[PDB]
């Protein structure tokens, strides 16, 4: 939990960071990651915007499941309590050149470091969670902070938003410019006498219409291990995902396009287009990335059953959910 | 010139199924279906299973007329995806405390009336454990129900998904 | 060469375009190409910003030499007189899946099409030749044009800029903000008595100091087929170039990083970092792309001999230039 | 809190040669050298080939004191990458019509003075066809000569490039 960071660069303004072997520094346009392989120091450059957007999802999701790739070179892999940070290890050509490198870390330390890297590289002009059209540039020299955007406080949802001891509804937030025509009507709830506040319903669409973040599933209903985690998508999913378990999507408004390839070298497997009302299962043996022109309403359905990885490794569960 | 925002929702009368483009492999591997194509081709309140995930299901109901009284031992949920749906609630004097899945509550459930909720499209409501709930639709609609596989859950994979 | 267009989109405002069997369209975020391969129509999306900068160069360059790649799927190969537009053909994995397509066009058709596309998709707020910090967003719905930017004019250098019949010097151009600190002092030209206007000289650092474009080799000295084409570089070179002959580079200021790879495998062949003074050759068997944090001065040294490509093609000439 | 615009140029007394990190292949294929390095380790006005492309060459000369007399059958340019070089021109009455590459015009060429040019860092001039030019450098500096391979063109790849 003790973050090796440097002093602010003389010209640039930004701190550089150390994480095991990995060196992470940035300048006016690029983040730059450094690792050792074959006796020399290898480098890689990613546009600041791409980089921050991805790191933000990495932090927000707690490193998620499976493989989270910032791009064809850099990515992380959550082994729950421990996280791998890797460079090219899952890029065919680098693995084969012997130039790649991985290193494990305890979750609490890599988190402290990533959270730190964001606090320092996100200027007051940029919001890593937003679509491009919604926000300024990530480029240039260091210029203030944006704590408000990279440090969102949320109340965990226990059962459903809108209940008393639960997460709040969003009536106090603006409707997003791209959801400006979604009805803001709430369901009518007529409780019988002696039962006031014993029944609950809200407007999911009104809810998502007011989402200030992008590509961030958030929980709206819990059924034991079954979680509904709707999100609102705009532009390009900030990372490409190598799956670990089967995932399910229900497209609720508009459309998203999904690129789908082998988890390794990226042999195209499919290209999926989901229009309103479509239900799709993403296999556990592929990687995927989403494109969405208009801010759209997508429902991500998660299974929080803990022994899930055991099941997939045993063959108790096949790569794809259904034999028909 | 055009500044008009148009958020696209589907309905039973007007839906366009998406497309799976295969490059290597099989479309069946993605269990790809549309909820609106499903409700358009199902009996009133047939709980069709569209997501199956380690026993947890997402079911699509076609809302038309009045449903059976339903119950379960655990919470379930409904999103009204199209239509207008009135949900009626009853606090059972003797709720099932065990088991899993949505079950038929009986013809004449025993308990005190808790009241009703009026759901239009986009609205979600809680179907609390140990209550019995009933659906009434004056206009054909689509209900998404989140729950666990049980007796009333119907699987027609070949019939609903690309192959 | 009669361009195949469509009426502007009822919402988007932009127009689509046919070209053989490639449909090319755009919306508020993405360009999209559509082609046939495998008995189905395949698609690919490129963020509108990436795509425009790339086409801008391909068009400005008369389709250049050899392979010009907009990104990992899309590009053009110039056969001087005819051009190939391809999807995936040059990407090894895409080819191996048989998802790729190439079509061959008469140079003036494709050119008239790309010119039309540039005209119609570049909003009045977007400068395709400019670096990100210097211009606005490619995104949104159609918003006016920007001919003052995609429709520039250069007098072809015949021998040297500053000569009475030749391309002009740039005294009527602001200095670029990242070059603010470069000397505007000209040379001293003391033409002997009875010889005024017979000696020719200028500041090449002032000339580039005033480059209004980015990543655009323009000629500043001819010597038979030997051309000197400096240019000012900033951010990421909009295409990744496939060589059909030997390019040579001489960095004159700051630095540039070059990701050099197999002309098909993408083989990390090398990662070359050039500082001020560095000179280096680009084999004809590799593809290259450059990374320049600060706006920089590069010299590209061309050879315009008309048969060169047959030589490397046939094998008569080795891909690297010198044996030692 | 910093608007510092520093465009970096290199000198003879201060240069930072770049780097070629190979993944697969050989650094030799890149003919990678530095022109300030090559100048610091060469005789005054030794025409060192740092670029070669089918006969056409780029040359680097170390600027020091007076040059011989040079002349050729075609145009040729020079850039001053460092210091100050003064360039004196004479119009040959009887110049070479054939051949290529830069040639010595001798100790005492026969022609009418054209005057001179006074180049500084980053200036470029034309060494016209059928004229003979001469260099004179007060302090050490560097010259870049665009031309063709002649009998004065020196090739020492082995020494300048990486491997
Ligand atoms: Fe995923």
């Amino acid at each position: 939990d003790d973050v090796q960071a440097s002093p602010p660069h003389a010209v640039t303004g930004y701190r550089s960071f150390q994480l095991g072997a990995f060196e992470l520094s940035r300048d006016e346009y690029f983040a730059r990651i450094t690792w050792p392989a074959k006796g020399e120091t290898r480098s890689h450059l990613i546009p600041a915007d791409i980089f921050l957007r991805a790191m933000m999802r990495d932090v927000a999701w707690g490193f998620f499941y499976g493989w989270v790739n910032f791009d064809h070179v850099i990515g992380t892999r959550n082994y729950y309590g421990k996280v791998d940070l890797y460079a090219g290890t899952f890029n065919g050509t680098l693995k084969a050149a012997g130039v790649n490198y991985t290193e494990n870390f305890e979750t609490p330390l890599i988190m402290a470091t990533f959270k730190a890297i964001l606090r320092d590289w996100t200027n007051a002009t940029f919001d890593p969670f937003a679509a491009p059209e919604e926000t300024g540039s990530a480029f240039g020299r260091k210029n203030g902070e944006n704590l408000e955007c990279i440090e969102r406080f949320r109340i965990a949802t226990k059962r459903m938003p809108g209940l008393q001891d639960d997460s709040p509804l969003r009536n106090d937030l603006p409707v997003n410019r791209q959801f400006a025509d979604v009805s803001q009507d709430e369901p009518e709830v007529h409780a019988a006498e002696g039962f006031e506040g014993e029944l609950h319903a809200f407007s999911l669409f009104k809810y998502l219409s007011r989402s200030d973040v992008t590509w961030n599933p958030s929980v709206t209903s819990v059924c034991k291990a079954s979680l509904f985690c709707p999100t609102t998508e705009e532009f390009i999913l900030p990372v490409f995902h190598g799956n670990d378990r089967v995932e399910w999507f229900i497209q609720m408004s508009d459309e998203i396009v999904w690129d789908v390839g082998d988890k390794d070298d990226g042999n195209p497997r499919a290209r999926i287009t989901m229009r309103a009302g479509d239900v799709c299962a993403m296999p556990a043996d592929i990687r995927h990335q989403g494109y969405s022109t208009k801010r759209s309403m997508l429902m991500v359905w998660e299974n929080a059953t803990p022994n899930l990885p055991h099941l997939y490794e045993s063959g108790e569960l096949k790569p794809y959910p259904i034999e028909f | 010139s055009n500044v008009a925002v148009n958020t696209v929702f589907a309905s039973l009368d007007n839906f366009r199924k998406g497309t799976v483009e295969i490059i290597s492999g099989e479309a069946r591997h993605y269990a790809f279906s549309n909820i609106f194509e499903v409700a358009q081709n199902s009996k009133p309140y047939e709980k069709v299973v569209v997501g199956l995930n380690l026993g947890y299901v997402v079911e699509t109901l076609r809302a038309e007329g009045q449903s059976p009284w339903f119950t379960a031992a655990h919470d379930e949920f409904a999103i009204v995806m199209d239509g207008e749906v009135r949900v009626e609630f009853l606090k059972l004097d003797a709720p099932s405390k065990h088991g899993e899945g949505t079950h038929l509550a009986g013809e004449l459930p025993v308990g005190k009336p808790m009241g009703y909720v009026l759901l239009k499209r986009g609205h979600q409501c809680l179907l609390p454990a140990g209550s019995a709930y009933r659906f009434e639709a004056s206009r054909p609609g689509v209900i998404l129900q989140q729950t666990i596989k049980g007796p009333l859950s119907v699987e027609k994979w070949a019939e609903i998904c690309l192959k």
